RNA sequence: UGCCUGGCGGCCGUAGCGCGGUGGUCCCACCUGACCCCAUGCCGAACUCAGAAGUGAAACGCCGUAGCGCCGAUGGUAGUGUGGGGUCUCCCCAUGCGAGAGUAGGGAACUGCCAGGCAU
RNA sequence: GCUCAACGGAUAAAAGGUACUCCGGGGAUAACAGGCUGAUACCGCCCAAGAGUUCAUAUCGACGGCGGUGUUUGGCACCUCGAUGUCGGCUCAUCACAUCCUGGGGCUGAAGUAGGUCCCAAGGGUAUGGCUGUUCGCCAUUUAAAGUGGUACGCGAGCUG
RNA sequence: UCCUCCUAAAGAGUAACGGAGGAGCACGAAGGUUGGCUAAUCCUGGUCGGACAUCAGGAGGUUAGUGCAAUGGCAUAAGCC
RNA sequence: GUGAAGAGGGAAACAACCCAGACCGCCAGCUAAGGUCCCAAAGUCAUGGUUAAGUGGGAAACGAUGUGGGAAGGCCCAGAC
């Protein structure tokens, strides 16, 4: 299974960067969310790869 | 001075794009000259616009023997 | 010197100045001086340089440049207010890249070329360095 | 008597082959005929004092790769444009 | 079934130009002849008709053909989203996407409804 | 039918002066001075054709190259318009050193004398008059010397107009 | 005020006292349709004919043309009878 | 994208730069950007090399037996200097 949380906050950065976020829920640091697998859960995490942490 | 003078163009190009389904009587590319030429079922207008006669999917196909763009109209 | 005889038209934009040479290796004779800056090269530095490395060579061997300048740089007149359109052409230049060569030479030794291209190097803005003739 | 020691690259593409280049190696390609493009590395100091001579670029070169002397001869290379160093060799399998 | 030849097609320079041979029983061109059928801004050159003495020379398809054009690798190139920098007039880093020109090569079309002739 | 052409077209119809001027505003927007680049100005460097009887380097340096200082002419309109008095003289200065004098050393195409030219050196000193409103300038005449600059081109709650 | 390319960052759009140009008409055919045809240029030969009139082939293949500026088109020609 | 309409630690101060989005209370713990010799909180922490110039703590053209690492060559007990 798969584990997300965010480490870098996200102002400062492009709205092409803060609507992933919705997609993935996140609303502060630390909000650590499970999600389901697939190649389009993947391609929504490498575009914000640099401010998660996956966990597995 | 010498330099003083433009015109703002008359907003060309692709209308509705290559894939997806259109009416009859829209347009799909207003053009300057047979730019994208006369595909199926469309008619090119007195100013050489190109505008569907039926219904359905538009698809862009190359075509012709001096490789010329011809804009398709079939029924969805 | 060198300008063109004729612009398609009067006055060019200024561009910018990315990218690696095209020209890069000696392409005629035996010996060639090559840039190694980013910089410009405006019509009388070139033709400065070809008098002092002339006057070394003594009319012997061939020598050929390759760069020749185009761009039609301007100028504002002095004491006008900023606006009021564009400004008369001053003087042409060229664009040098790092790696682009300029000059090439032949027949008069190595050792001689050295300083013989050492003393056109010393009239010239961006730093450049020796190369010899390469077999493929 | 001129000869070739190498080994083959990793991976493959720009990034890799820039930290290649910095570590004192260079790629190069072996294609020709019958067996398919071999993508190795090379040594660069140890081929600059071989490269100064014209029978790199006349004469026959044995490359021992996967314990085979391969039997080349020079066919294109590049150069950094303002450096004095050695970028990418081909070598046809002739 | 096999080969050749005739209108129409898919195809879009690997399908086109090069130079050397080719095949005329049938088909096709040349050709033959011309007043009404039509014809030329002069003219049987084009356009139309009537017919088959003669030729496959020019046209027209085939094989031979690397002088081309054309297609085309793998490998390397600067560009380049997004993020961190630097010696921030421009380049380096981790990540992908990574083409144009050139090297090794292919390469003298391929195929389909249709009609005739000769053979199997 | 309307060159309404200032072309969305205020009227069927329209030009100037105010140093005699007045009002509402404006540092959005000029002049004076700052601040920001540093194009022109000035002063050090680099290559060294030549000039210099011989000789690039005693002294100059062609065709070109790179910076410094903020110093003239300029560029931008930021502070400043419900106001910071502006050029030059008179009276008082202080620092800067790219040093005019004076102090010590090297080079010279330096015999001595007097000089050329950079290098160290800013402690101290630096003309009285004619002329125009004038800094400067020219001229007459001394001295070892009649330096160059910033300070709101110092200084009108200190003084002439 | 309107029209054409570029700056304009591979879709539309995007400015300045930025870089260059044209319009404020015409056409009773220069329009609709049918039928047919295909260029600029040089070489060679030829009555006066010359480097450039017209005539002959022949190379070459839109490098030409559009009633006018460019830009995009154009052989089925939208070019010419 | 901050900034206008936004507070706070690091850039000495410093609207725009990097970190980050504070509704109220507490004498509670972990970090970011950035700092750990004392001013002013945290390593005069360990191996490990360069530097000898306050370089660090402002800059070019060019200059040089300053200095450390790599790659080749020529000359040499046919003693090279
Ligand atoms: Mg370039
Ligand atoms: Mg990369
Ligand atoms: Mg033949
Ligand atoms: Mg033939
Ligand atoms: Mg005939
Ligand atoms: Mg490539
Ligand atoms: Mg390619
Ligand atoms: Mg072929
Ligand atoms: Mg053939
Ligand atoms: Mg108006
Ligand atoms: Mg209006
Ligand atoms: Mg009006
Ligand atoms: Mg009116
Ligand atoms: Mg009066
Ligand atoms: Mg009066
Ligand atoms: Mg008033
Ligand atoms: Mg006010
Ligand atoms: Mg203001
Ligand atoms: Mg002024
Ligand atoms: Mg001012
Ligand atoms: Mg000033
Ligand atoms: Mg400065
Ligand atoms: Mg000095
Ligand atoms: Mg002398
Ligand atoms: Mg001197
Ligand atoms: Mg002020
Ligand atoms: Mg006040
Ligand atoms: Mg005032
Ligand atoms: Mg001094
Ligand atoms: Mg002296
Ligand atoms: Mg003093
Ligand atoms: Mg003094
Ligand atoms: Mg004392
Ligand atoms: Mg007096
Ligand atoms: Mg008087
Ligand atoms: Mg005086
Ligand atoms: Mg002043
Ligand atoms: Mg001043
Ligand atoms: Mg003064
Ligand atoms: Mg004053
Ligand atoms: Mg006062
Ligand atoms: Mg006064
Ligand atoms: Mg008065
Ligand atoms: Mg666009
Ligand atoms: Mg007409
Ligand atoms: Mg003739
Ligand atoms: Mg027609
Ligand atoms: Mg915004
Ligand atoms: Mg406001
Ligand atoms: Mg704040
Ligand atoms: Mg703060
Ligand atoms: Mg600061
Ligand atoms: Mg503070
Ligand atoms: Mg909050
Ligand atoms: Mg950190
Ligand atoms: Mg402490
Ligand atoms: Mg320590
Ligand atoms: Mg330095
Ligand atoms: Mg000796």
């Amino acid at each position: 299974t798969i584990k997300i949380t965010q480490t870098r906050s996200a102002i400062g950065r492009l709205p092409k960067h803060k609507a992933t976020l919705l997609g993935l829920g996140l609303r502060r640091i630390g909000h650590t969310v499970e999600r389901e697998d697939t190649p389009a859960i993947r391609g929504m995490i490498n575009a914000v790869s640099f401010m998660v942490k996956v966990e597995e | 001075t010498r330099n003083g003078r433009d015109s703002e163009a008359k907003r060309l190009g692709v209308k509705r794009f290559g894939g997806e389904s259109v009416l009859a009587g829209s347009i799909i590319v207003r053009q300057r000259g047979t730019k994208f030429h006369a595909g199926a079922n469309v008619g090119c207008g007195r100013d050489h616009t190109l505008f569907a006669k039926a219904d359905g999917k538009v698809k862009f196909e190359v075509k012709g023997p001096k490789n010329r763009k011809f804009i398709s109209i079939e029924a969805e | 010197m060198l300008q063109p005889k004729r612009t398609k038209f009067r006055k060019m934009h200024k561009g910018r100045n990315r990218g690696l040479a095209q020209g890069t290796d000696v392409s005629f004779g035996s010996f060639g001086l090559k840039a190694v800056g980013r910089g410009r090269l405006t019509a009388r530095q070139i033709e400065a340089a070809r008098r002092a490395m002339t006057r070394a060579v003594k009319r012997q061997g061939k020598i050929w440049i390759r760069v020749f300048p185009d761009k039609p740089i301007t100028e504002k007149p002095l004491a006008v207010r900023m606006g009021k359109g564009k400004g008369n052409v001053e003087y042409w230049v060229a664009l040098i890249q790092p790696g682009k060569v300029l000059y090439e030479m032949d027949g008069v030794p190595e050792e001689l070329a050295r300083e013989a291209f050492k003393l056109a190097a010393a009239k010239l803005p961006i730093k450049t360095t020796f190369v010899t003739k390469t077999v493929m | 008597m001129f000869t070739i020691n190498a080994e083959v690259r990793k991976e493959q593409g720009k990034g890799a082959s820039r930290r290649l280049r910095a570590a004192n190696k260079f790629p190069a390609i072996i294609y020709g005929g019958k067996e398919a493009p071999l993508a190795i590395e090379l040594d660069h100091d140890k081929v600059m004092n071989m490269q100064a001579k014209a029978e790199f670029y006349s004469e026959v070169l044995t490359i021992v790769v996967d314990g085979k002397e391969i039997k080349v001869k020079a066919q294109d290379v590049q150069r950094h444009p303002y450096k004095p160093k050695l970028q990418h060799i081909d070598f046809v399998r002739a």
